[PDB]
């Protein structure tokens, strides 16, 4: 068909990862259980027991600190019976933090990313002169995968005049450096080139997605007599499984670009953005 | 779909408000084996009938749809007298003369191509296996899972063992209350902020050094082990392509079928090496691809081998199932016609022009690629209130314990 | 030629009575009559030899015995018939031996085989030292020397504008998180000094929990028992729980044991089973504990299994390896065309291709387990020496105070 | 896991709120005291005795603790994520590997002259490319 | 993975008279366990984390903080 290649250096980060574990419900009921214990503490356990004053403000603050590790100095309530009650709440906090990290490790071991574009129908290709430094793409002229674009997207074919590489080999060299950011070529050579690159540094949009699917052929002379004999031969190879042998012998690569297992990441300013918005 | 009263199709609209296009199908009713067949009008629509209308305008002809007689696809079988073999079903009616254009999903292979003429494929497919998706399951109801119950009792016992020994060791050294020292050990384990008593003698100070480090090892290991039950919990029971060993040598605990008189039977007999498992299929082949899918949902069938363009639409809407394997026989569809027909050239050019314009990439959008259920993106286990109950009841059910402690503490006073 | 039925190598199935003839891709097996198909790995070899050499054959299942055994003068089974000129070859799963090869000459082995042990897979286990095993000795060698240096700086600088023991309780306690009340200085420089050591503590706590989790998620399975040289197999009556093991009689794996460990052989007699498939239910039901049989069958039967709960000792350790073979007539003169034909297949990859067709399966793994006391019992010994260390300090101070 | 750009803002974000807390509590019915209060939370050290007497600082202190907790928990996950997902694949997986049947002119592989690998390779016609 | 399995073997001339006893004294060494001694004495006897490395960055600032602290002490004393 027609396919798209990308650098994969950017990919997509995962923002708002802090709220990925737990749920919106557990936090809401966490506050009400944060205060029911404190309200009974001042009014029942401390006031109805012997041995200046333990105000309600200290009770909510003291019971809060243990949730996110005790680091602020505070004054504990008196009374022998009031000691055990706080210890019961403390054991809630120890497990509460322990499970949160354990669940957080599950999400970042099997993280899934999203490609930076959706296809040729995305606005980044249709109308590029509206953004940050413009998107780059280009294709080798004098073929089909450029005749097809010259009929349907004649608006954006003008923008591709300056970017015109001179073959697949030269363009894949300049795609990593940064001269251009996208490559548009028939989806049977890009898949092989993607699957035969060291380090899996280049991935194809959609992981095997074609955009105007037309096969190959053997362009016999018109009005020939061989056409009915050749066709039966090719339709025969599929039945015997011979073609499945040739595809394994020649069209096989080493990089398994289908898998999206990202080998960790270094979180940057943009990645942890939701946390700072809570601070604001 | 059955027709409405007065013989007309029911009015309808799509999600975007476009009125769907429908034709009139005159086909058999209640085509059960051993039953008479009665012809009644129906209503037909979908992918191909959306394509058929497009051709019928460009080339300017006029159509008259009618469903197949029996309901099969097409194969060659021997007659009783000698072997004057003939075709059957939807493939045979084109040669007889009762139909002139087989607008339907019809794979192209060498057996059929020797009698009729196909067109350029309007969809590229393969063969893949559909198997039942087992329950992902989940093991999180009580927090006593990372450690065995034999250790929490021992660990709690060890707290009282160390705590009591601070008073004996420090007092005998040439002071702090034992009850005060009781909250020292408890404070370390629970990371609480209560307790003020601390050892003073260096004999007791060195004792408290290691116990502080013991609390870190136990809790860190516990929170480390809880990661194991979130990345290791996954079974592995699935078929890997056709070459999976479970498929070569059948066992009575595994059964797998296809649709009778289709292209797959021609595929499984032309080959000769795979002639030991197909013989187990001949006693289980189903009657319709819309029935063998229902049988799998009832656990009466383990595997199903069919076209990859249908099994990946049912696997989305009926998300109880998931498709496994790698495509192993790729051949596109085709609008077959009788050999040496006048229209045989302009049809093959009004299909090659529907690929480039973005048309057949637009029918694909509105019929085959609308999403209803997500897929199995590994085993994501988010935490909800239902999972954690033991912790929530202990804090909720432990507040009444403090009521008892007050009543006995005041009793000791008087 | 003669042939017996071993399930993964020669499979016997009744002929289809509808056509009154055998199926496609099989050869007739005229029992000694009847007539039925028979296919498998060993039979698939036979057709290839008859192709590049050229001869006529007629298989027939042997009925006298099983695989060959001596009754003090006579032989029965596949070896028994060939030795007595009632046949020519004897293809199948016939293990090369010494007592056999003195009377009938074999061919080049084409499958490797020995004696191995099959036991039931159990729950996964981690090393007891996991509390400190994933850490290098260099980590704690330099860890404490930093603490001693810092505690000397704070006390010495406290004079310029706090006892030695107070520095130990304060600076150290930050590494294991703040959970014990401590005394702190109030000097404009001393406060900054504590902050530096605190930061390393968070990293140490962060690093510790990650490595212990990562090391434990993926690891290697812990073996249960070593080979036949173990004292349990050699001397079973010297342990309070008597181990239960046995083997199928009348074969090579019985005569090999009888001539090497006669002390063990007299004990295994009561623990016998008359088949292979029958004896693998006993392992599932816990009646037995181990099985002793020729490796090429146990390796296959450990893969064609439901649940994959059976593994072999040593992950495929083979003892006294002797391959399979094709018997002959001690003078056959057919031997050289057969020796030079088998070796040609290994030159190609035709024999390797067959092993994928028949001798293959699934689940050629790790299991999550609760820690329990035993696995973490190692870290408890750290606690025990600490309690003993207090007594040593208590006695030393008490004596020096007196005089 | 965190680049130097992050640590550029960490050293100022904690410091900037310190003066703000001193501003809010003082003018309601010092700088050194608030500096130890905020920083100690991040490192989990019980330093200083300064407490938020004003209610405004307490509620701000409450949310401030949550900011520190996420940093510690998240960072631990990142470090544990690297060890498991770290494998610079360079294995050849034996024969039939595409890197071996089709040489790159830089992946040079050899054997010993004469021997029995040469006899094995020459006989098979399909092995004439390598 | 192993891809050409063929055992070793003693060579002999095509007409040597010892072939009937060399080929047996090897078939008897396998069963006595003899070649499981040679496999132990000569072949299977030799078997060759965070550590100090990967953490020298924080090691230096501990002394670096000491060095930075000492210089400020003179300012404290002078003030
Ligand atoms: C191989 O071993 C056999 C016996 O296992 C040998 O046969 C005997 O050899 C001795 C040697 O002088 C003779 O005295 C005997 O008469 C032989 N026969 C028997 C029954 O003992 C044979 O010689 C050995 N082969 C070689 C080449 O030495
Ligand atoms: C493409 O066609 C143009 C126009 O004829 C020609 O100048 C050019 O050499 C061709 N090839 C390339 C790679 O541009
Ligand atoms: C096919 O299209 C060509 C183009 O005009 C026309 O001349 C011809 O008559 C058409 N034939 C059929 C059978 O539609
Ligand atoms: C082994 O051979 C003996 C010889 O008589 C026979 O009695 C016994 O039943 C055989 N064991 C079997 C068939 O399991
Ligand atoms: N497959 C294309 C390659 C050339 C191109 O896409 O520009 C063709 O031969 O027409
Ligand atoms: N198959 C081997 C071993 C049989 C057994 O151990 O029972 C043989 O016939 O000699």
């Amino acid at each position: 068909g027609i396919s798209v290649m990308v650098s994969r250096s950017n990919g997509t980060v995962s923002p708002s990862a802090f709220l990925e574990p737990f749920s919106a419900d557990v936090w809401v009921m966490m506050f009400v259980m944060l205060l029911i214990v404190s309200a009974v503490a001042v009014f029942v356990f401390e006031y109805f027991s012997p041995v200046p004053s333990f105000t309600i403000g200290k009770a909510i603050w003291l019971l809060w600190g243990l949730v996110f590790n005790n680091s602020v100095p505070v004054q504990n309530p008196k009374g022998t019976t009031s000691k055990i009650m706080v210890s019961v709440w403390a054991f809630f906090a120890v497990i509460f933090l322990a499970s949160y990290t354990a669940n957080l490790a599950a999400f970042m071991i099997q993280e899934e990313y999203v490609d930076q574009v959706s296809g040729l129908s995305d606005k980044k290709f249709q109308r590029p002169n509206d953004f940050s430094p413009p998107f780059r793409f280009g294709t080798v002229p004098n073929g089909s995968t450029e005749r097809n674009i010259r009929n349907n997207y004649a608006e954006m074919h003008a923008y591709m005049g300056k970017f015109n590489q001179r073959g697949v080999d030269d363009a894949l060299l300049s795609l990593k450096t940064g001269k251009l950011d996208a490559f548009i070529y028939d989806a049977a050579v890009l898949n092989y080139m993607a699957g035969r690159d060291e380090g899996c540094k280049l991935v194809t949009i959609g992981s095997g997605k074609v955009f105007a699917s037309t096969g190959y052929g053997i362009a016999i002379q018109k009005d020939s007599g061989w056409k009915r004999q050749v066709d039966l031969a090719i339709l025969q190879l599929f039945g015997d499984g011979e073609m499945e042998e040739l595809e394994a012998l020649w069209l096989t690569g080493i990089c398994h670009n289908e898998k999206n297992e990202v080998m960790s990441s270094q979180l940057d300013i943009d990645n942890m953005a939701g946390v700072f918005y809570m601070l604001g | 779909k059955p027709t409405l009263s007065d013989g007309t199709c029911k009015e309808e609209f799509t999600v975007n408000g476009d009125p769907v296009k429908k034709v009139i199908c005159t086909g058999p009713n209640d085509t059960s084996p051993g039953s008479p067949r009665h012809t009644v009008p129906q209503c037909c629509y979908g992918f191909c009938i959306d394509l058929l209308i497009k051709l019928a305008r460009t080339m300017n002809f006029t159509y008259e749809v009618h469903l197949v007689a029996d309901g099969k696809f097409g194969t060659q079988e021997r007659v009783n007298n000698s072997n004057k073999k003939e075709w059957n079903g939807m493939m045979g009616e084109l040669l007889s003369g009762q139909a002139d254009m087989i607008v339907a999903p019809l794979t192209i292979n060498n057996e059929r191509a020797q009698y009729i003429e196909f067109s350029k494929p309007f969809k590229y497919q393969g063969l893949t296996i559909l198997v039942k998706k087992e329950i992902p399951r989940s093991t999180l109801d009580s927090f006593m899972q990372p450690f065995q119950s034999t250790l929490w009792l021992l660990v709690g016992l060890s707290v009282h063992v160390v705590a009591v020994m601070l008073y004996l060791l420090d007092r005998f050294s040439p002071a702090l209350t034992l009850s005060s020292a009781m909250w020292f050990s408890w404070g370390v384990l629970l990371n609480s902020g209560i307790g003020e008593g601390a050892p003073r003698s260096f004999s007791a100070r060195i004792l408290g050094m290691v116990w502080a480090g013991f609390a870190m090892i136990i809790v860190a290991s516990y929170t480390a082990n809880l990661a194991a039950f979130l990345v290791l919990d996954r079974p592995e029971e699935r078929i890997t392509g056709i070459n999976d060993p479970r498929l070569r040598n059948p066992s009575d605990k595994f059964i797998y079928a296809t649709v009778k008189q289709s292209s797959v039977d021609i595929y499984f007999r032309r080959q000769v090496e795979l002639s030991t498992m197909y013989r187990h299929m001949e006693k289980h082949n189903y009657e319709s691809a819309a029935e063998a899918i229902q049988a799998v949902r009832d656990n009466k069938l383990h595997a199903f081998i069919w076209d990859s363009a249908v099994l990946e639409f049912e696997a989305s809407q009926k998300c109880d199932l998931v498709t496994t394997g790698e495509l192993f026989f790729r051949s596109g569809f085709g609008i077959g016609m009788r050999k040496d027909s006048p229209w045989k050239q302009n049809v093959s050019l009004s299909i090659l022009k529907s690929h480039e314009n973005g048309f057949m990439e637009d029918l694909d959008k509105t019929w085959v690629r609308y999403q209803e259920c997500d897929s199995r993106s590994n085993a994501p286990a988010t935490l909800t209130f239902e999972n954690m109950a033991g912790v929530f009841m202990l804090v909720a059910g432990g507040i009444v314990a403090g009521i008892f402690l007050i009543f006995i503490e005041i009793a000791y006073k008087r | 030629v003669a042939t017996l039925e071993e399930r993964p190598f020669v499979i016997v199935e009744p002929a289809d009575p509808i056509s009154g003839t055998c199926i496609r891709d099989s050869v007739p097996c005229r029992s000694q009559p009847e007539k039925r198909c028979c296919k498998g790995f060993c039979i698939d070899i036979l057709k290839r030899l008859a192709h590049t050499i050229g001869f006529s054959y007629d298989l027939y299942l042997v009925t006298n015995g099983k695989h060959g055994k001596k009754i003090d003068g006579v032989w029965n089974g596949m070896i028994g018939e060939v030795f007595y000129q009632r046949a020519d070859m004897a293809i199948g799963s016939l293990t090369i031996n010494e007592e056999r090869s003195e009377i009938v000459d074999f061919s080049v082995p084409f499958v490797e085989t020995g004696i191995s042990v099959m036991v039931a897979r159990s729950n996964g286990t981690v090393s007891p030292s996991a509390f400190l095993e994933p850490y290098s000795p260099a980590v704690w060698v330099m860890m404490f020397v930093m603490c001693l240096t810092v505690v000397a700086v704070t006390v010495f600088i406290f004079e310029y504008l706090f006892t030695i023991g107070k520095s130990i309780w304060l600076l150290w306690a930050l590494v294991f998180n703040n959970s014990v009340p401590v005394e702190n200085p109030r000097g404009t420089t001393s406060k900054i000094m504590v902050l530096v050591w605190a930061f390393f503590a968070v990293i140490f706590l962060a690093s510790y929990t990650a490595n212990l989790a990562a090391f434990m998620i993926q690891e290697e399975y812990v073996d249960t028992v070593s080979g036949l040289s173990d004292r349990k197999f050699q001397r079973p009556q010297e342990q309070y729980p008597p181990l239960k093991f046995g083997t199928v009689p009348n074969g090579s794996t019985e005569k090999n044991i009888r001539s090497n460990y006669p002390d063990m052989h007299s004990y295994m007699v009561r623990y016998n089973q008359p088949r292979v498939e029958e004896a693998l239910t006993q392992l599932k039901a816990g009646k037995l504990d181990a099985f002793i049989y020729d490796a090429a069958v146990l390796n296959y039967m450990a893969r064609k299994d439901e649940g994959c709960k059976l593994v072999t000792i040593g992950s495929g350790k083979v003892f006294a390896t002797t391959g399979y073979g094709i018997a002959l007539h001690k003078g056959s003169r057919w031997k050289r065309p057969i020796d030079l034909a088998l070796l040609q297949f290994l030159g190609d990859d035709e024999i390797e291709m067959l092993e994928r067709l028949w001798l293959s399966g699934i689940c050629h793994e790790v299991m999550s387990s609760k820690l329990d006391i035993d696995n973490m019992a190692g870290v408890f010994y750290m606690l025990l020496v600490a309690m003993g260390l207090s007594l040593l300090v208590f006695a030393w101070e008490h004596l020096v105070y007196w005089r």
